[PDB]
């Protein structure tokens, strides 16, 4: 069968990583033991137990340490759980060329015997993050090692983007473009949030007064099983990872979709509404309901899917999209009329006990590329250019194999980048 | 005599083919276990067209089902009719089609062609005498049009002097469902002109607002839809396994319908269509039926028939009726209505009549219309299509497939070079 | 009348042996303990062609089981059948073969060779009239084939007027089971060209592809492969057994399949070989029959017929049908596939027929091909056992028993011939 | 019956023929006492007992003063173990000259009168080491002696060998090359690991941190029993001691195979795997799974036997022969391309209580040669030298009857031994 393979990579992607599994464990029917189109997430044992598609890489113990000691760690098979020495200290040239320049071939070898596994070995998912030390670099690192093993196979990334106005690190801005310089000419697909968006749903549709990680990384995970749902699950009109590729990269080089999933509805809430498709599809195509800092009117949507789940009917989405099309504020390409693919799923999704959300008989993931989202990069842009001019906390990257000129080669991509948005706005 | 070997391609194919069957099977006293217990010998005179008889009075469907991924051949078989084909008749791969032609056709398709083949041969082998092939797809996929291409060019190189018939679901132009939707069609189009003798056309919006208007379906399903393409295929045929007053061969329909090599691609329609309320309203007499049928509303294809005219029409009309009465009927039908009849053609329609109505109704008809405002349609796929090509817009993943800028030139020059014979005998 | 003599050498040619028994034992109503259980007279009929019966009517077989060393034959004595055997016929020795032709021929196998000779000479003087000797044994070990070659040549100077036939388990060059599998071969085929009226060439290669893609066997067992090899033995001699319409003597088949007098190696086939599931979407005609027996997936040598041409070939179909449906099929089979058919025989197939099925069938039949294409086989062999050669590798475990580099010479310009005469009336 | 005798001598060997002996005696159903082709390994008594077909040698006494008060010392028989008064000192010339030509004959004469109760004397096992005193000058002279004696019996070493970087003794080197010297033209097959690869096995497959004497034995002695099993047990494609030696001896000098066993799987790493034959294939020919410190892309495979137990497939291991085949990386010999003899065993490994293994329900024992050993060949000659440059540690030596230009000629031995090795490779 059509089958996958899990890799989560730096402390943020090992985060989300377990409660994506949590998530799957819990749709599946599959206890913490292992207990019990499935085996795209699971291979099984002798008897009784599975085993999670799955590879944990972290050059912090600490991260999978506690993998190890959780409920969640009989389910994983130790041949997966790696760990290193010395953390990757967020800095790119740790992961990339000191620290990943060791590890990676263990972790490449692991890959091979699981791929061995998959007769229909359809693709890979990496997690990670525009932001760690361990995550810029060596994701990267590994992505080119993979397109030099596999090339043809499909390969994703879910990103966490830099948020524009909250910083976290103190060197996340050259972290990320390190990674945009390696990483763009390799992964065919990268979905992409960050988490001011997050909180700020959290706040105004759950209305949740504490933003924090682990409900964050669960709403992720919620994204990733909607994304999944058309491998892992029967429906009309489904979808393949390849066709993702197909349907949402126009040009080879322009591959950052923004996600989002709703209804994002609290316990209250969801009565006081009777959560009606074509609603579901406004609320999605809401500006505030986007989950990364990107104004979808400050340009086009291109390419645009949509992942309908549970109770759903093919007529009423058309409805719902033709409503949506006659709306003349939110704008789309001049030279692509056709810029919808609909994906619906008879499995509705189902919530982990402890949460934000309650029951949705109809939910739905939409994936974009915009022109919009340019200004993000232009902003990322300018922030690397205000404190390279300094030359400031770069004794960190010298140190461990570099070069000036990179640095300058990497805004020129950037750079390009952003004229080849402006020409297809045009 | 006459017997007809069946094809469903890709995943849209393959669900409407598993009710085609289901409905045929209830036609003809077949019930989910192969087995016959009808109750009129008409019932089995001409089972052959459709069925082989095996030891043990089981009768197997002359169907493949073929596929390049596992799901939809699974789900297929996990249904209720599934267990009536024959096991060795699921021809699929494990690697995804991506809604790309070129993986159909080229690459991904070419390499599975060979055995789908040779299962073909053995069933022509197993024919008395064979008519032809009949095939299900869409044509804005990867499977059933770039694969589907593939395996009736093979085909028809094979038997040059047999029936080729499609039912081909195509794009609706206010509701695009995926995103490279003008590249597949075009592609696929491009071929269907040159091989096949004649091609169905249905749009599912046609079949929403069908449903809606006529049903009162406030929420139309799938099975639903499929039901009716299915309604339409069933009544093609109808004369080739049935008796009757007046005659159809698939043959003589094409003849009948076929003014001009090109010019073979039908809208169907059906009637009675009305609800479990708007019935006793309702009296059935062949003028009613004949008003249904030429009703706007009625039609599976996504045109007014009053924006063009009618080159030629076939009628099939099932159930005890005086031919006289259709005759004279149609007669008025012409008279009133004479502008949209083009004028070449004396006695506009072809009427064919079986004498055995569908279960549960007296009287029921199929409509077959050649009509120049088809065109249209294609008009808006050539414009969707051209744009995109303007821009070169999501060619990368064609273009590393081998496909090259001239061909893509071929097919539009086809397009066009078949909506100016359209104009010219307007 | 026409009484044949069993002989199993090594431990291959023993192990099927059993199972060989064991199935006509089946077929012929006898059980473990010897008696007779059966529900025909025709059961009986020719019961001596096989067995002998002792007081009590009890049965046994006139079969001799020959090995070098003893934990194959008390395996087969512990076995469901072995206590059927009189146990005077187990003649075997305790010193190892070592996959050494040397050992089994020259050697350890020249000190047991005699004792067997007198037991070979008590069943011939046992027997009303004897037609001939059955061997079973593989090519590629020390005592099937060494002294399995040796027992052969004795036996035709002391019966120089009767019929030899061998059932020869071969190498299958993509996976070798030995390494000295070239040798052991080479200079076993060098004396069955000239020692033997017919051998029946099987590799496990095809045995595996035949159970796996027909009978859909994930887990083929030795067991079950040897029962497809026993099923061909059956066959071949049904009709010295049993009534016909059209009857086939040992003796006729090898004159009916032998042009020239080396040219005598054969591929063995059967049909039907279907799943417990893939049987009721079929019925049994002699076309299904003959169609499973022409099938290349149904062949249990290592060639693909459509790389040669048949010489000859011959079918034995047991149970009730028409000689005219029979030979009418035939020769349409012929008329459409002329290519593969040498132009030198007119009537390029025999065809026999047994007025009896083999239990829990309607219809069954066995196929016996003389085939240009087999020289691939024998061009497989001679290049692995030459290359060796050139760097004498192996050599001094042969040489220290006293066997010659003339004589390897000598075998390998032997085959060579073989295949310039095949090439020759290709 | 086919049947053998065992022989352990100095120190190593007598420990490793200790728990060799366990696990015979948990496998077969044998107590401590003797209570309970079994009768390879187990001579009967009058009643009850069973008797070690066993000799053990050793010039230190405590080492068979321990065999003597442990819980294994009444299941022997004291006829069999024998005791020296001053031990070999690590000094061949002790072992060989002085102290060997004394007790040797008492040896001889015991492994005759054990002789004289085997009816089938296949062969014998000695145990020693490429470094003790006892087991490189003694074992030597004891070869000969059975070479004189017997000559045509089947003879096997089971070789520790000197690891590269790791030194025990000081004239680890010397002895070696002496054992080399007389041995390689007696011993026609010898199985040899290394320690180090052994300590690395059980730090990385099975996690354990401490390597120590008694669980690195039991892996041995898991070997063993693997090789024997196929005499001991029953199974489809069986293997005799002599199959070994015309196997894996292309030419009369090379016979130096390598061992490994997998799976070597702890409690936990069983569960999270399925273990398939082809996986453990694989890791059988992983780099690092080997026993001796050699990896096998520096050369080229001669020669290969596999022995699987258990539950196991022939078409499986087919499959994953051919698999491995595939591979590019794994070189094989241009001119032996049959390489592989398979052997297949019902009996499922058995592993000792309180020990390192878990159970597995299929593994295999890999024996090979290859012309990368050469490459430790070298680095032991390389070793000699430098040693024997200054002459230091020759005081020693001389003393017991010695020359200088023996050690002159045993290089010059090993140097053709290497040439012979290139030539195979090229
Ligand atoms: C009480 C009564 O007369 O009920 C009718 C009925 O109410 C109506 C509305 C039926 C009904 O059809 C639908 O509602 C419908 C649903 C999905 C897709 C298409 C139609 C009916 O369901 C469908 C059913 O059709 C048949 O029995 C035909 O033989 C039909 N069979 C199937 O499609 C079929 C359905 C399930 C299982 C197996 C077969 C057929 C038509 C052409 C060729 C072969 C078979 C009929 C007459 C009726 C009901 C039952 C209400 C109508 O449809 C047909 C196909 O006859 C819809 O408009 C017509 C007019 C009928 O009067
Ligand atoms: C319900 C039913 O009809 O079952 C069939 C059956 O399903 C099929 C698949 C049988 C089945 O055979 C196998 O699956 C098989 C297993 C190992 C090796 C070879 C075959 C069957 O087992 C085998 C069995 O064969 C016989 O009974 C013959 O007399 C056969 N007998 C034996 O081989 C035999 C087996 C066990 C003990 C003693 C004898 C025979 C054939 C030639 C000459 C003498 C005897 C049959 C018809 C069937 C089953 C039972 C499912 C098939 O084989 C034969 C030999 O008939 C496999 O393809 C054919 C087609 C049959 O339809
Ligand atoms: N959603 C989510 N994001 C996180 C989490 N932890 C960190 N991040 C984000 O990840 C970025 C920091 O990278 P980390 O993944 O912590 O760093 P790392 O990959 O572990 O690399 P080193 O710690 O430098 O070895 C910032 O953008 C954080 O906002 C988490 O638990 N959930
Ligand atoms: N596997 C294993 N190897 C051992 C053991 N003891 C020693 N060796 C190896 O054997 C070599 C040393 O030889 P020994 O067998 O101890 O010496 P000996 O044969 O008793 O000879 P003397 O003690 O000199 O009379 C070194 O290579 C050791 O690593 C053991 O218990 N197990
Ligand atoms: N009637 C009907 N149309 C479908 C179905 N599934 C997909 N379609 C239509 O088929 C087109 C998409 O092609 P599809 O067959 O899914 O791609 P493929 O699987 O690569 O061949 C779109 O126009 C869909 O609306 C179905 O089950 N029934
Ligand atoms: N069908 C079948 N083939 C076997 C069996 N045992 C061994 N073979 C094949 O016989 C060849 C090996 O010769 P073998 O008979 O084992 O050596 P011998 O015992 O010295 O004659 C290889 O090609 C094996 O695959 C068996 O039980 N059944
Ligand atoms: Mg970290
Ligand atoms: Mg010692």
């Amino acid at each position: 069968m059509r089958e996958c393979i899990s890799i989560h990579v730096g402390q943020a992607g090992v985060q989300i990583g377990n409660a994506c599994w949590e998530l799957y464990c819990l749709e599946h029917g599959i206890q913490p033991d292992g207990q019990m189109s499935f085996n795209t997430f699971f291979s099984e044992t002798g008897a009784g137990k599975h085993v999670p598609r799955a590879v944990f890489v972290d050059l912090e113990p600490t991260v999978i340490d506690e993998v190890r000691t959780g409920t969640y760690r009989q389910l994983f098979h130790p041949e997966q759980l790696i760990t290193g020495k010395e953390d990757a200290a967020n800095n790119y040239a740790r992961g990339h060329y000191t620290i990943g320049k060791e590890i990676i071939d263990l972790v490449l070898d692991r890959i091979r015997k699981l791929a061995d596994q998959c007769t229909g070995l359809q693709g890979f998912l990496v997690f990670h993050s525009f932001g760690g030390g361990t995550g810029s670099g060596f994701t990267s690192l590994l992505m080119e090692r993979l397109s030099v093993d596999y090339g043809k196979k499909s390969k994703l990334e879910f990103s966490i983007y830099p948020a524009p106005q909250v910083s976290t690190a103190v060197v996340e801005p050259y972290n990320s473009i390190l990674t945009t310089h390696t990483t763009l000419e390799h992964s065919d697909c990268a979905f992409m949030v960050d988490n001011e968006a997050i909180y700020d749903i959290c706040r105004r549709n759950l209305d949740i007064e504490r933003p924090t990680y682990t409900n964050l990384n669960r709403l992720i995970s919620q994204i990733v099983s909607s994304i999944t749902a058309s491998l892992r699950f029967d429906g009309a009109l489904n979808v393949d990872l390849t066709e993702f590729q197909t349907n949402l990269v126009p040009y080879p080089r322009i591959h950052f979709p923004l996600a989002t999933y709703a209804p994002v509805i609290s316990a209250e809430k969801a009565y006081h509404e009777q959560l009606s498709v074509a609603e579901i599809t406004n609320a999605c195509f809401e500006p505030a309901n986007q989950m990364v800092k990107c104004d979808p009117r400050h340009g086009k949507y291109m390419a645009c899917c949509l992942l309908y789940r549970g109770d759903v009917v093919p007529k009423d989405v058309n409805a719902a999209i033709a409503t949506i099309k006659t709306k003349r504020t939110i704008q789309f390409v001049d030279w692509c009329p056709t810029g919808f693919k609909v994906g619906i799923n008879y499995q509705p999704p189902t919530v982990v006990p402890g949460g934000d959300l309650a029951k949705v008989q109809r939910a739905v993931c939409m994936l974009s590329n915009t022109t919009a989202i340019a200004e993000a990069w232009a902003r990322l842009d300018h922030k690397f250019d205000l404190m390279y001019a300094k030359r400031a906390f770069v004794h960190w990257y010298v140190g461990e194999g570099m070069e000036e000129g990179e640095f300058s080669e990497a805004r020129e991509d950037m750079a390009a980048l952003e004229k080849d948005y402006e020409e297809v706005g045009v | 005599m006459r017997e007809i070997v069946h094809i469903q391609a890709g995943q849209c194919g393959n669900q409407i083919g598993a009710k085609f069957w289901e409905v045929i099977s209830d036609e003809h006293g077949i019930d989910p276990t192969g087995s016959y217990h009808g109750d009129s010998d008409l019932q089995l005179e001409r089972i052959n067209v459709y069925y082989n008889e095996a030891a043990g009075n089981k009768y197997v469907p002359r169907a493949i089902l073929v596929d390049l991924e596992p799901g939809t051949m699974d789900s297929v078989r996990s249904g209720p009719f599934g267990q009536i084909f024959r096991p060795d008749n699921f021809v699929f791969g494990q690697s995804g089609a991506g809604n790309n032609w070129a993986k159909g056709h080229y690459t991904e398709g070419a390499e599975l062609v060979d055995s789908v083949l040779d299962v073909v041969r053995k069933e022509s082998e197993s024919c008395d005498c064979l008519q032809g092939f009949q095939l299900t797809h869409s044509l804005g996929g990867g499977t059933g049009s770039g694969m589907g291409t593939l395996l009736i060019s093979k085909i028809r190189e094979e038997y040059p002097d047999r029936i080729m018939n499609t039912f081909s679901v195509v794009p609706s132009p206010k509701v695009s469902d995926t995103v490279v939707e003008p590249y597949n069609a075009t592609l696929s189009v491009h071929q269907l002109v040159e091989n096949t003798d004649e091609t169905y056309c249905i749009d599912n919006e046609a079949l929403y607002d069908i449903c809606f208007r006529t049903l009162k379906l406030t929420t139309p399903t799938y099975g639903d839809l499929n039901h009716l393409v299915s309604a339409t295929m069933s009544g093609v045929t109808t004369c080739l396994r049935f008796p009757g007053q007046l005659n159809a061969d698939l043959r003589k329909l094409a003849v009948n319908m076929v003014p001009f090599p090109r010019l073979h691609f039908f809208m169907p329609g059906f009637a009675p269509l009305t609800s479990r309320g708007s019935q006793q309203y309702r009296a059935l007499t062949v003028p009613e039926l004949t008003q249904q049928m030429f009703d706007a509303k009625n039609m599976m294809a996504a045109c007014d028939p009053r924006h063009g005219r009618y080159l030629t029409v076939a009628a099939v009309f099932r159930g005890r009726m005086s031919m006289k009465e259709v005759d004279e009927q149609m007669l008025n039908v012409q008279n009133k209505n004479s502008s949209y009849f083009v004028e070449w053609i004396p006695n506009n329609v072809k009427t064919a009549v079986c004498d055995i109505p569908p279960r549960g109704l007296k009287m029921s008809a199929t409509f077959i219309g050649n009509s120049t405002a088809i065109q249209e349609l294609f008009k808006r796929i050539s414009e969707q299509f051209t744009a995109m090509f303007r821009r070169k817009a999501f060619l990368h993943w064609y273009t590393g497939e081998g496909m090259d800028e001239m061909e893509f030139t071929e097919a539009e020059s086809n397009m066009n070079d078949l909506v100016s014979e359209y104009q010219q005998y307007q």
